[PDB]
């Protein structure tokens, strides 16, 4: 029984409505019962998943009421009244009608925060890193929004994206901002072959890109 | 009524075709618990032990122990034109036998407390091996790993403890011996090894004794049992 | 509600490994127990279902007679048994309790465990190098680990001095290898005029680095 | 057809011995006859389904198996055993006979 | 909407036999083929079935005692006396089948004429030839069964009859299996008895209910070089 839960990520702000979606490959009602075999459930970040719903509606102990979920048949729908700073996790829906019980892909609650710029920051390689045989370039991007953000290498000029190490940070809890760190792996040999290091970035903030870079 | 379970699939624990998950029914009977089904088996045999089959009903008593964990009995149900299962196996928990195994392969499935390996006492002699009791309440297994005959019925029937004066010892029905009621019994057979047991649960009114005897070629033992209370 | 699983440790492929359950607050013995684990895509798959009595097991296709669930009424406790491990099977694997509301064989979970790591990898554990990032009205500065495995590895700044205005990053498979890297940007008064430190710590292979940051 | 296998082929014992043959079949069969010859005559009715034993033949003698399993077994084997022992099948045309287990003796 | 079975209630916590049905503290209860028999009562010893001057099922449950009465016996007057106790009162309840001379639709193949059991045919194989092989045939065609079909042989049996049975013969030049009675009539309820007398060996199955389709089979019986063989068929329809 497959489980799918559009869309993937979900901007929201606080107080707003919000729904999520769960549609199952299968019915899931057992029509004497007239009880639908599904549950919701909340994964704060840095915790273990916590159970909201089983059934069709019904909520356990302990549960809030704004959290309102319902569906019938193949489709269910997780409806919050008013979103609160606490309850921004991944929710997930599964299905327990018949073995195996199959989880769904989890739609991520963001914060919809005023679009921000990223302060840019490169660094060359240390000298004791230089002294092993290599020598590689860290270009920092921190505390910007939205999510989607394009990072570009320029060894002298010339656009090499091999052996690039680009990673992603969650939503910060003070400023709800993200940071990605872009790695530059060279040798010590190729990397003393050019001059100037360049760092630009390509947000939606502005048209022309952030530039950054160092001359050795 | 406390300790039924009651399956209703025809026109005290009621369980109907909710419970069921994907039309299976896995039954978990407790030592002391009872099931009766109410529906039309389909070939109107079933369990691929003690059971009884009355009309369109059965019960099944749960069995005191449990050699594997896949072990059971499978019921299959037609009602209104459809089909459930219902398998049925007792909690799995692994007694312990409180009795002697005379017997030498070590990949036996039953676990004994005391152990006396026949093979290795001399011919012509008649070596014993004592297992006692001394509980309460009781709920326990009594039994042997013979690797060849066994004297006598054991333990339908045992043998009388020996005599200080010169009188002889006779062969008795257990039941009358240590004078209690359901004497649940079980036999099994590994290879040529011959593991007959019996169980025993709740107190016992007078502290008795009994022996049963196992030979094998010209080697011979007993095991002498001992159990009290009061 | 206790419930507290351990034993995650790297594992070889093809290997085994047993995970346990501590079970408290709460009659075990009523309950019915099941294993999900968590890959790093932060997907939940099912791993297995015990009945109450340890008597009915679930397993999905997946690890069917690779794995094996086992419980101890007696001492409380939920065992998981992982043969002929895989890259897949590389998660975090969770201990919870099905629900005993609606007496069935198949429900939802009323609690979840705190969480235990796999990590079905050939590797060698080795240490990390860590590395120096120095270079406005915010001086940025960064700390480098490349080099390393397995995961984790743990950093701080200042012995935990300052906590605010700090990013890390989590770590990359390059080349077999994890690699991370942390940035840590102060006012431009407060450097090159203070130490800043670099506080890192592998314990897979007890290294501690406590590299300054030197422009 | 079905193939019956009969393992040993030659079956050398001391007498007191007990000792067994092995009648395996290629498919499942419901039982196995069992036949005595001795040089200088045809086969005699030894073993009749599975495991009765033809008239005269004694005690020591016993038959087992099932399936694709069948045996023949003599408790304390006897001087007057040494022959060839044949098994044959007939669950399903044609009826087919086995290789042949020869009783040896040893001194 | 059950019947049939008889419920004993003499305790606190369907034909309903209760305190006044008994007489002196005795209840002489008449149990029929293939009738269930229930009483819910604490036991004195926690046990009954005995001889009082044979229990196939009995279920021993906690306050609550199951009892399905057999289908074959030959006892005139085989009892058993469950002594139970409620409020400050021992009663003690005698169950006993009817009597009735059930006929075994087989042949008696022994010479022994001084038997437990009763045969529809019969054929002393001690007169036959030697290395003979003769027919006993027996038949059956009522639209319900309730029949015992057995044989008594005073030497081996072939095969083990009758949990396993002969195919019957075929005219064509095929051959004839040992199968599963089970399979071969395709019904569940097959019970199956055994006895001996002297050398005598008797074994025989029980038939209850309407069968799929007609179906027949055979039995073999040798003694020294004498041999017969029984041959059944029971009708569908
Ligand atoms: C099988 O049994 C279930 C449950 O019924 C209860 O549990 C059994 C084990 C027995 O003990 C029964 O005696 C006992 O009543 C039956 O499910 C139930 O069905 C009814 C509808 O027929 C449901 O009523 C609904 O309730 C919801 C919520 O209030 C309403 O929205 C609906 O409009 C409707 O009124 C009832 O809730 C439901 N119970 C559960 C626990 O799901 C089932 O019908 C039965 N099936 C058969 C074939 O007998
Ligand atoms: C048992 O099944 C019958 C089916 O007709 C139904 O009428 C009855 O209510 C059921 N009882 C219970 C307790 O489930
Ligand atoms: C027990 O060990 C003996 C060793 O002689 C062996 O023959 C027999 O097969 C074993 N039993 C089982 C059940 O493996
Ligand atoms: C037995 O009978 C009494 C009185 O008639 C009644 O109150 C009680 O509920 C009955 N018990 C059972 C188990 O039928």
């Amino acid at each position: 029984i497959v489980m799918s839960q559009s869309p993937s990520s979900l901007a929201v702000s606080v107080g707003e409505k919000v729904t999520m979606s769960c549609k199952s490959s299968q019915s899931l009602f057992y029509s004497s019962n007239q009880k639908n075999y599904l549950a919701w459930y909340q994964q704060k970040p840095g915790q273990s998943p916590k159970l909201l719903i089983y059934w069709a509606s019904t909520r356990e102990s302990g549960v809030p009421d704004r959290f309102t979920g319902s569906g019938s048949g193949t489709d269910f729908t997780l409806t919050i009244s008013s979103v609160k700073a606490e309850d921004l996790a991944v929710y997930y829906c599964q299905q327990y009608y018949s073995y195996p019980p199959t989880f769904g892909g989890g739609t991520k609650l963001e914060i919809k925060r005023a679009d921000a710029a990223p302060t840019v920051s490169i660094f060359p390689p240390s000298s004791e890193q230089l002294t092993s045989g290599g020598a590689s370039v860290v270009c920092f991007l921190n505390n910007f929004y939205p999510k989607d953000i394009n990072v570009k290498w320029k060894i002298d000029g010339s656009e090499r994206q091999n052996g690039v190490l680009n990673s992603w940070t969650d939503q910060d809890s003070k400023d709800s901002t993200y940071s990605m760190s872009s790695t530059l792996t060279l040798t010590k040999d190729e990397y003393e072959r050019h001059n100037s290091y360049t760092c630009e970035a390509t947000h939606k903030t502005s048209t022309s890109p952030i530039v950054k870079s160092f001359n050795r | 009524p406390h300790n039924i379970l009651f399956t209703n699939l025809t026109n005290p624990k009621t369980y109907n075709e909710s419970n069921f998950v994907s039309n299976v029914l896995e039954v978990e009977l407790n030592d002391g618990e009872l099931f009766v089904l109410a529906c039309e088996l389909i070939n109107k045999k079933c369990f691929q032990n003690k059971i009884i089959y009355h009309k369109n009903l059965t019960i099944f008593k749960a069995p005191f122990y449990v050699t594997s964990k896949d072990v059971n009995t499978e019921c299959t149900c037609k009602f209104k034109n459809n089909n459930y299962k219902i398998v049925l196996k007792p909690k799995y928990e692994k007694k312990v036998i409180h009795g002697c195994n005379f017997s030498s392969n070590v990949s036996s499935k039953h676990t004994f407390t005391d152990s006396l390996d026949i093979s290795l006492v001399d011919d012509s002699a008649h070596i014993s091996c004592n297992v006692h009791l001394s509980e309460p309440k009781y709920n326990h297994l009594v039994g042997l790993n013979c690797p060849g005959d066994i004297i006598p019925d054991c333990f339908f029937q045992v043998y009388q403890p020996e005599s200080e004066e010169l009188e002889p010892s006779n062969i008795v029905y257990l039941d009358s011996q240590i004078n209690i009621g359901d004497i649940e019994y079980y036999e099994d057979a590994e290879g040529d090894d011959k593991i007959k047991l019996f169980g025993i649960v709740g107190s016992i009114p007078k502290t008795t004794s009994f022996t049963c005897i196992c030979k094998k070629d010209k080697k011979s033992a007993y095991m002498t049992v001992t159990i009290d209370s009061a | 509600v206790m419930l507290v699983e351990s034993g995650g440790d790297l594992v070889k492929p093809g290997g085994s490994l047993k995970v346990s359950c501590a079970a408290s607050g709460f009659t075990f013995s009523n309950y019915a127990m099941s294993w999900v684990r968590q890959t790093p895509e932060k997907r939940l798959e099912w791993v297995a279902t015990i009945s109450s009595g340890a008597s009915y097991t679930h397993y999905p296709d997946s690890v069917k007679g690779r794995f094996t669930i086992s419980r101890d009424n007696a001492k409380n406790t939920l065992y998981l048994q992982m043969s002929s491990l895989r890259s897949e099977d590389t998660a975090m694997y969770y201990c919870g309790r099905q629900v005993n509301r609606h007496d069935r064989a198949l429900d939802a979970m009323d609690y979840w465990g705190q969480g235990t790591s796999v990590t079905v990898s050939p590797a060698k554990t080795t240490p990390p190098s860590v590395y120096p990032l120095a270079p406005n009205s915010m001086v940025t500065l960064g700390c480098l680990v490349k080099g390393y495995f397995p995961e984790p590895v743990t950093v701080t700044w200042n012995s935990g001095s300052l906590s605010s205005g700090v990013h890390t990053f989590p770590a990359v498979l390059q080349s077999d290898l994890y690699t991370l890297s942390s940035s840590v940007t102060v006012p431009s008064s407060t450097w090159p005029s203070e130490t800043v430190t670099c506080n890192v710590a592998h314990p897979a292979s007890s290294t501690k680095v406590d590299k300054k940051i030197v422009p | 057809q079905i193939v019956l296998s009969q393992s040993p082929a030659i079956l050398s014992a001391s007498p007191g011995e007990k000792v067994t043959m092995t009648c395996r079949a290629s498919s499942s069969v419901t039982y196995i006859h069992w036949y005595q010859q001795k040089p200088g005559s045809s086969p005699k009715p030894w073993i009749q389904a599975t495991s009765s034993l033809a008239s005269g033949v004694p005690a020591r003698f016993s038959g087992s198996g099932s399936g694709t399993s069948y045996s023949l077994s003599i408790s304390r084997v006897e001087a007057e055993d040494a022959a060839t022992y044949y098994c044959q099948q007939w669950s399903s045309n044609p009826l087919t006979f086995g290789a042949g287990t020869k009783l040896e003796l040893k001194r």
